[PDB]
């Protein structure tokens, strides 16, 4: 991330309602890519789309994923260390394939686009595609 | 393959697109080039600046091909048989690139149709944009 | 799958013959060692070398592939039962099917070196990809 | 690890990079035809026999496995051994890093075909670690 790109992403992140966007992103990931429900079968009823999007534990875990995202937004020059602990949890303990990190990062982008519309310009999206790429890679660091 | 409910969500979503198909298809390309610059190497002959007449025109061709696919959901291999030969044999497009264009299309549609871009429609359009990709990556 | 692809698959599976279950067990043992994350789908299995559960499951996997070879024109119909199992019930991550198909190709090349031509290699990769797409469908 | 390193290095002394290289690159161009896009100057790639008998493919494949043999002697510094090659494949050739994994997987298949029972599952698992590291070191410039 360049200084100008970093300044644009941080300013836009100030508008993001993390609680709504986080629950919607994790919910959409469970609906569009249903094999991810395997890791959240403890959350209860995921049998239909409306159940997933209104599941209270999915909205709660999504805020946690986007807070972790927000914590990474403060350390754009050290993603590998900010997520080093989380990378080992998802790898050695949760066994989440690293392909799903980019899948969730891409769903988040779609969620940001739906939630902000015309203000989510292609230039801004490209900057956010850099961040989700770096976050997904930092989470996959303890696999390699 | 797409279910009956999948096909209905695709037909409904593309209906709300309407006369903005060519306009959304150009934006999806511009989003793909900006987010994934490796995809530019497939268009070295194109002017890729913002607002380019080439990018605008090709997006209309892409949108028209998607429109033909939505209207022929029961026979995607037949409706896109000519495009499958062009992409796999003539152009030899890396299949990972279709995932980038599909994602760019989903971002474009979600940005322009927020109230209609439900999780159910999101799941259907992703399943749809993946079938088109498989058809065009067939004949490999 | 083209007519030439189907012809290569039926020919290659004929050379396998009565060694299908034996090869299917090895391909599993190669998967579990090369890609240890695949082990998380078999927590009830003992996955050590020579395990009867790995041997048994490799036979069921090879039997499913033989059913798919004999029904190449209707893979969704021949594997609709297993597609429901791997998608709804097991929710297997699609990346894992690429790992098994690779492990199968390594096993087949190891035992059928003279028949594992590049044309057959390409056909078997396309068959195993279609079989996976069917199991990941729905 | 050290015991994995010793087994992988000992097995590599038996590999004839000459043939295994030309077969691994040819099989990549046949099994994954979109990679022919990067080798169109090599000439006739229209058929399987043309790819396998193409002299430039056999010649290039030897260089790829030589580069592989060079990474073999630097298993604790793959990122620095392939730093120049990473810049070439990422900044100049624009090869998607997914293809590095494809070539590494085809190489394993080629080793399994050429060595049979000697390419044990335990030995294959160790070699999968190498081709994963080589592919990651070659994709370093993208990140
Ligand atoms: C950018 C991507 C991701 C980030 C930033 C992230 C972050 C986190 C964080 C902070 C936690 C801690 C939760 C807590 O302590 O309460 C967590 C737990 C977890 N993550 Fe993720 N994660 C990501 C991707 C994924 C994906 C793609 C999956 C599965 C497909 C996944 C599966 C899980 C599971 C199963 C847990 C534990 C659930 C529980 O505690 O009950 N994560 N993750
Ligand atoms: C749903 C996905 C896609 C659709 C519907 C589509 C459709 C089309 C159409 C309609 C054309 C013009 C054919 C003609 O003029 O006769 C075309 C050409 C082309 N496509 Fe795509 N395509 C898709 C994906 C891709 C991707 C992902 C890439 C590269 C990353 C790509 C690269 C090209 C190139 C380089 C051309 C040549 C254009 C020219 O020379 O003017 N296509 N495609
Ligand atoms: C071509 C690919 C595959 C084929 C043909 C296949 C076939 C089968 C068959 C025949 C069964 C037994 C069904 C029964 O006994 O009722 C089964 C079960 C199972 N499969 Fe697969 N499978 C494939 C891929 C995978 C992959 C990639 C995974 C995980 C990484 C997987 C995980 C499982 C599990 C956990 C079971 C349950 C077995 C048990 O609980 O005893 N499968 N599969
Ligand atoms: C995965 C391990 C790989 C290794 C170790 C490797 C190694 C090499 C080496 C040593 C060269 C010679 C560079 C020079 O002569 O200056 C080269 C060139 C090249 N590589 Fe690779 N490579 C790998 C993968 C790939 C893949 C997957 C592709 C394409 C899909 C590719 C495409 C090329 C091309 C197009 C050239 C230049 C050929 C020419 O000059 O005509 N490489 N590579």
């Amino acid at each position: 991330l360049t200084a100008e790109e970093k300044a644009a992403v941080t300013a836009f992140w100030g508008k993001v309602k993390v609680d709504e966007v986080g629950g919607e992103a994790l919910g959409r990931l469970l609906v569009v890519y249903p094999w991810t429900q395997r890791f959240f079968e403890s959350f209860g009823d995921l049998s239909t789309a409306d159940a997933v999007m209104n599941n209270p534990k999915v909205k709660a875990h999504g805020k946690k994923v986007l807070d972790s995202f927000s914590n990474g937004m403060k350390h754009l020059d050290d993603l590998k260390g900010t997520f080093a602990a989380l990378s080992e949890l998802h790898c050695d303990k949760l066994h989440v394939d690293p392909e799903n990190f980019k899948l969730l990062g891409n769903v988040l982008v779609v969620v940001l686009a739906r939630n902000f519309g015309k203000e989510f310009t292609p230039v801004l999206q490209a900057d956010f595609q850099k961040v989700v790429a770096g976050v997904a890679n930092a989470l996959a660091h303890r696999y390699h | 393959v797409l279910s009956a409910a999948d096909k209905g969500n695709v037909k409904a979503a593309w209906g709300k697109v309407g006369g903005h198909a060519a306009e959304y298809g150009a934006e999806a390309l511009e989003r793909m080039f900006l987010s994934f610059p490796t995809t530019k190497t497939y268009f070295p002959h194109f002017d890729l600046s913002h607002g380019s007449a080439q990018v605008k025109g090709h997006g209309a061709k892409v949108a028209a091909a998607l429109t033909k696919a939505v209207e022929h959901l029961d026979d995607l291999p037949g409706a896109l048989s000519e495009l499958s030969d062009l992409h796999a044999h003539k152009l030899r497009v890396d299949p990972v690139n279709f995932k980038l264009l599909s994602h760019s299309l989903l971002v474009t549609l979600a940005s322009h149709l927020p109230s209609d871009f439900t999780p159910a429609v999101h799941a259907s359009l992703d399943k749809f944009l993946a079938n088109v990709s498989t058809v065009l990556t067939s004949k490999y």
